[PDB]
């Protein structure tokens, strides 16, 4: 119909106009959160066992 | 008239967009990361089997204490268990067994379920006498519930089958908003970190970035060539992943609103179920229909590590907020902790 | 994105010939089962033919069996149906549908109200 | 450590008492036996829930054997999501409109959603009973030049009723012919792909009350039946 | 001491200590396999196991002192242990026949009523059965050996034929061997049959049905299986009993080698049930199979 199809030019419309900030800038930005954080992820380093909750039966 | 002119305006406005995200695409992930080492290998083993549910289950969430879990399955029953030594806190029956999705809310004091009943149940865990009651039913969906996730003990933001999404206020049970755009069925959703968006993946390859205040749709993101199944957002917020029946999943960025990287292997030709990130953001993990999970380094897109314990087609999967545990469901009825 | 578009069709005197056309882009085409829709005016959408992913297999309702033909070109990724003979009650709008996902040998909701792997359609038209 | 040792002696006492409860529901469980019932709109579905929003649900039960049916109401035409639910049924009774051989091509429709549903990953090991309705309405139909078969299937013309088949006392040879071609048009998908993991049981309903809950219970019998046999290397 | 070479005794050795270890490794194989993966624990499974442990049982406890008995033909072991192995040899065998006749029992539900199967063959009717299997054939042996009642109204026929043979010899009067007969042999064997013949009619009459509803528009299983079940069991133990229930209406005129042939005979059945109810079945190949490979 016109109505839904008026709906999806203006949604289109309103995609148009926003503000991009490049692949190779989030790239970086993920990478370096990635960096940032290593230390805090135990499912990347195995953490020693005794402190592991689920070692102990 | 003016049809065929609204067409012809909808192609020159996703010509420009196309355009644009060209022009914006400067290069590619993995050149950056060429230069970052590999991960390695990823061994993990089950360290618990949690056992008791009669028929398959469909979904499951974790707490925010990273101990306790709960979990649904078409048997009608609603189980919290314990992670550690395996006991079983409570045991809620409902109403109707074809159950979908499961929510635990933040504060400990809430779960939610629902399903082919078009209705989403608040449980209250905290009664001051007897035993788990149910609170409220947030009925106005024409269509079977596909996740429901809590923003606070009072609002709760589900989708459902019949391609809307809505938000709810408990205490009197009306929608605040109704989100509409999707032509799809939809059927993952996933807060931000701010809790002032989430991402929605629908059964049109396409999905949404919506905001909860407005009730508008802000970027579309294509793609996908299938029904999408499963989305998760990047724990900075900038970012989600998505997994679809192509055998594939996708990284999608907010700011440059286009596709990242893309996670798939030629011998892999089932469909994607679930899909979660690690505490770092490093490591993706997905479920299959081959009834393994594949650890995925999020950064080079290569294949780290395979968790396959389960007999039938892995349904859930879910990470800790602390970070040292996944739990996944399956059809076949057993819910394994892996570390 | 996935996009289907319907090319050929018009007017046609009865007892002529067409040959419809549908372009595919968006993703990998020989991994799909592909079909033809139809909607007639004061009716709903029906189900003509449909082909395999190689093109082994092939099907026809029973009304346009022996003059539909249906043929796939998985090099140039365009599905055709040559209307050998028309007749007046051919009058409708024809869609390329797709499968919904790839490697399966069912195809479930191609026929309904709303599916998301459909084009826009092709008036055909015999008169006199 | 002593509030420890209390704290996780409720906890095992808990633990205990709700596996009791979960050990009552399991017998529950494993002796009742689920049925997904489908169709279309006007092809039936109504009259076999009277013999007994988002699903409706029958209770009913013969020779102390429960079944549990489920009718789906308020869900889109999409079936391809919510159908994976019905994977572990013990059947899906599949209810079509045979009279309805004049979109208005009711039967080919029917035709490809069986085809779909027997050709489904998550359904290869469920069974079909397939139900076949206004016979009468089919019989008035075909005496009557109100329409055609060979319209819409150009091969009843070279079709002949089988010997083996048992027309009712009364009954025209071409109304007949008509009901087994439909029969067989449905048993043409059922049999080019089951491998013995599933089957397909048709019956003509017509007006029977009662005997519909019947024949779904034998064939049930003889699916499980069959299925023991098969996963005993004896059949 | 016995007319015997020494090669050929050295080999008859080899042949009853390979059966010895074909008897304990494949039921061994049989209950850790069973045990080790908690998905195969259904009911049956139980019985399967129990059935095991009675068999491996018979290749522990009792099968290498008939081994030297039969070999030397003197029982250089004593006068009150040629009183307990011979009450555990009848209870052992009892018990794994009436193991038999529960399974053939199992069988007939699971096929002639299966939709009450699960709920009338649950863990309490199976334990109660093993229970049954394991206490009554301990009774009724231990109870009719130490009471001295199977040669109870003939004695110096007892004497002369354990003077005979060197230290044991299982000896029956005419009743009570027509009563071990019919306790131990001829009661379950009759069960199975009559349950394998009807599940062999129904198979039958199943496939009869499936192939014609196939072929009307356009490799036999179940004689292959049952008669490997039936057959075995019977090419197994018929020859025993049916000596030993006429030996005493013959005046006892059976050769000593015969009863040795006899007596092994009797005890292959446990050597060869492992493979009849385990291996069969693919379900067990795969489950052992990856096993296997989960240890290296
Ligand atoms: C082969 N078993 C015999 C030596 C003893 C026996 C006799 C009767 C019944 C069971 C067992």
């Amino acid at each position: 119909s016109i109505a839904q199809a008026r709906k999806l030019v203006e949604q289109l419309k309103m995609e148009a106009n926003i503000d991009r900030i490049k692949v190779s800038k989030a790239a970086a930005d993920l990478m370096a959160y990635c960096e940032a954080h290593a230390k805090e992820d135990p499912l990347l380093t195995p953490v020693p066992a005794s402190e592991n909750p689920f070692r102990e039966k | 008239s003016e049809l065929d002119q609204l067409r012809q305006e909808a192609e020159q406005l996703k010509n420009q967009i196309r355009d644009a995200r060209k022009a914006c695409a400067d290069a590619t992930l993995s050149q950056i990361t060429n230069n970052i080492d590999p991960v390695g290998r990823i061994q993990m083993r089950t360290r618990r089997t949690l056992r008791g549910h009669l028929a398959k289950i469909y979904a499951m969430h974790w707490g925010t204490d990273s101990r306790l879990l709960v979990s649904a399955s078409q048997d009608g029953k609603l189980i919290i268990w314990d992670s550690y030594t395996t006991n079983k806190v409570h045991a809620i029956p409902l109403r109707s067994s074809w159950v979908m999705t499961c929510a635990y809310a933040p504060s400990g004091n809430y779960v939610a379920c629902g399903g082919l009943d078009n209705i989403c149940s608040i449980y209250n865990l905290k009664t001051r006498e007897g035993n788990v009651r149910v609170s409220r039913e947030l009925a106005g969906h024409t269509g079977y519930l596909s996740c429901c996730r809590f923003l606070d003990d009072n609002q709760i933001v589900t989708s459902s089958g019949d391609t809307t999404c809505a938000l709810w206020d408990i205490e009197t049970g009306q929608q605040t908003t109704t989100f509409t755009g999707h032509t799809g069925d939809v059927m993952s959703l996933s807060l931000a970190p701010d809790t002032r968006l989430f991402v929605s993946g629908a059964c049109d390859a396409s999905a949404k970035l919506w905001d909860v205040r407005e009730g508008m749709c802000r970027q579309t993101f294509t793609g996908h060539e299938s029904d999408i199944n499963a989305i998760c957002f990047f724990p900075n917020g900038n970012a989600f992943a998505t997994g679809s029946d192509d055998a594939t999943c996708r990284l999608f960025d907010l700011r440059a609103d286009q596709e990242l990287m893309t996670y798939s292997h030629d011998n892999i030709i089932c469909g994607i179920t679930s899909v979660s990130f690690s505490k770092s953001g490093r490591l993706l993990l997905a479920g299959y229909d081959d009834f393994n999970c594949n650890v995925w380094d999020a950064l080079k897109a290569d294949r780290a590590g395979v968790l396959a314990g389960h007999d039938n087609r892995v349904s859930c999967l879910g990470v800790t907020d602390d970070g040292m545990a996944v739990a996944t469901g399956s059809w076949d009825s057993f819910l394994k902790i892996w570390n | 994105q996935v996009q289907l578009q319907e090319s050929g069709g018009g007017l046609v005197q009865p007892g002529g010939s067409l040959r419809l056309s549908c372009a595919a882009s968006g993703f990998t085409f020989s991994n799909y089962k592909m079909n033809w829709v139809r909607q007639a005016p004061g009716k709903g959408l029906e189900w003509v033919s449909d082909i395999s992913q190689s093109g082994a297999s092939i099907s026809y309702t029973g009304s346009v069996k022996g003059r539909f033909t249906i043929s796939r070109d998985n090099a140039k990724n365009t599905l055709y149906l040559q209307m050998n003979s028309l007749k007046p009650e051919d009058t409708a709008v024809y869609y390329c549908a797709r499968c919904p996902a790839p490697f399966t040998r069912d195809c479930f909701d191609v026929t309904s109200t709303t599916y998301a792997y459909r084009g826009q359609g092709t008036q055909v038209t015999v008169s006199s | 450590t002593e509030d420890q040792r209390n704290e996780e002696k409720a906890q095992r006492e808990a633990n205990k008492k709700i596996e009791k409860q979960l050990q009552k529901d399991k017998q529950v469980y494993r002796a009742t036996h689920r049925l997904l019932l489908l169709g279309a709109g006007e092809s039936g579905k109504n009259t076999i829930v009277k013999q007994m929003s988002g699903i409706f649900e029958t209770k009913f039960q013969v020779d102390k054997v429960n079944f549990h049916m489920f009718d789906v109401g308020a869900q889109r035409d999409e079936r391809r999501k919510w159908i994976q639910c019905f994977n572990d049924v013990t059947a899906i009774i599949f209810v079509v409109a045979s009279s309805s051989y004049n979109q208005t091509n009711r039967l080919q429709a029917a035709l490809k959603l069986f085809d779909s549903i027997w050709n489904n990953k998550w359904l290869r090991d469920t069974s079909v009973i397939l139900f076949l309705n206004k016979q009468d309405l089919l019989a008035e139909k075909v005496l009557a030049g109100k329409s055609k078969i060979e319209d819409y299937f150009p091969e009843f013309a070279r079709y002949t009723t089988p010997e083996d088949a048992t027309p009712e006392p009364g009954e025209d040879p071409r109304v007949t012919r008509a009901k087994y071609f439909i029969r067989d048009e449905f048993l043409r998908i059922s049999t080019a792909s089951g491998d013995g993991r599933h089957y397909c049981y048709p019956h003509f309903t017509c007006a029977v009350d009662t005997e519909n809950i019947r024949r779904v219970f034998n064939d049930c019998r003889d699916i499980i039946q069959r299925m023991h046999l098969r996963q005993y290397e004896l059949l | 001491k016995n007319n015997w070479s020494n090669d050929v005794r050295a080999s008859l050795y080899s042949l009853m200590v390979l059966i010895i270890l074909t008897t304990l490794v494949g039921n061994l194989i049989v209950i850790v396999s069973i045990s080790h993966f908690k998905q195969l624990h259904t009911p049956t499974n139980w019985l399967i196991v129990s059935m095991a442990t009675v068999d491996f049982l018979l290749g522990c406890l009792v099968m290498p002192y008939s081994m030297v008995r039969s070999a030397e033909h003197c029982w250089y072991f004593g006068e009150v242990f040629c009183k307990i192995h011979t009450s555990t040899d009848i209870m052992l065998s009892s018990a794994s026949i009436w193991h038999l006749s529960f399974i053939s029992i199992d069988r007939y539900y699971a096929v002639c009523d299966p939709l009450r199967y699960k709920a009338k063959m649950n863990i309490l009717v199976i334990c109660v059965m093993i229970f049954i299997s394991w206490s009554v054939p301990a009774v009724f042996a231990f109870g009719m050996i130490f009471l001295e009642l199977n040669f109870k109204g003939a004695e110096e026929i007892y004497y002369k034929h354990v003077h005979c043979r060197g230290g044991c010899s299982v000896f029956f009067s005419k009743i009570s061997g027509v009563l071990t007969f019919m306790t131990s042999f001829y009661i379950p064997g009759s069960i199975m049959l009559c349950v394998y013949y009807r599940i062999y009619l129904i198979a039958k009459e199943q496939a009869r049905l499936i192939s014609d509803a196939n072929q009307k528009l356009q490799e036999r299983k179940a004689v292959k299986t049952l008669g490997i079940v039936m057959g075995v069991f019977l090419i197994c133990w018929c020859p025993f009993f049916i000596c030993t229930v006429m030996d005493p209406f013959l005046h006892y005129i059976i050769p000593p080698t015969l009863n040795d042939v006899l007596i092994w005979f009797g005890y292959l059945n446990s050597t060869f049930n492992p493979m009849v109810y385990a291996f069969f079945y693919p379900w067990f190949r795969k489950a052992l199979k990856m096993m296997l490979f989960g240890k290296i």
